[PDB]
């Protein structure tokens, strides 16, 4: 549900396109996530291990 | 390259101010051909 | 539906362009009007 559940009703959102909202708030356009969706996932999967 | 892309049409916004001008620009070409 | 709205004119940025391109075509269109 993203951050929407801490500020009212809870609205769902696909997780693949929720990181695009977090990337947008940093200063990088949201296209760079979809270009490297597989590369970013492996970096997060490996760093959590 | 992106996963989940879908097919659709993106509306050109120059055309609405030019499609009416297509009845103007192209017709002006045809405006003097016949006479 | 808006309280306090006012009347004015919003000049499109294509207005100098139409006076330089559309009118240039019109100038070209008017060039063949006399003959
Ligand atoms: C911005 O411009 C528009 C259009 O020029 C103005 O709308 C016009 O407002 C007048 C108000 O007096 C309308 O006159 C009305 O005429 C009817 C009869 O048709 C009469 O029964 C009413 O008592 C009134 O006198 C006029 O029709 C109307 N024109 C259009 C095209 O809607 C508008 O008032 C202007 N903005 C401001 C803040 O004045
Ligand atoms: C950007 O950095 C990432 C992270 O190192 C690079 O991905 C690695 O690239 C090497 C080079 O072949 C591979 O051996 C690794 O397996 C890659 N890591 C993963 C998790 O896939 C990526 O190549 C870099 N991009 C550029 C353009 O240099
Ligand atoms: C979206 O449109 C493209 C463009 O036609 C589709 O790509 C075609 O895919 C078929 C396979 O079923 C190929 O035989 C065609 O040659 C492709 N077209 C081109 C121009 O290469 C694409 O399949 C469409 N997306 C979906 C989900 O149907
Ligand atoms: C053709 O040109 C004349 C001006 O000579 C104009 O009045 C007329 O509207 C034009 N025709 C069209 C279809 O716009
Ligand atoms: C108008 O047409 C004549 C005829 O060929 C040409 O010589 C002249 O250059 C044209 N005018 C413009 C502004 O192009």
């Amino acid at each position: 549900s993203g951050w929407t559940f801490g500020a009212g009703a809870a609205l769902q959102i696909p997780f693949a396109m929720q990181m695009a909202y977090r990337f947008n708030g940093i200063g990088v356009t949201q296209n760079v996530l979809y270009e490297n969706q597989k590369l970013i996932a492996n970096q997060f999967n490996s760093a959590i291990g | 390259v992106v996963i989940g892309i879908v097919n659709n049409t993106v509306y050109d916004p120059l055309q609405p101010e030019l499609d009416s001008f297509k009845e103007e620009l192209d017709k002006y070409f045809k405006n003097h051909t016949s006479p």
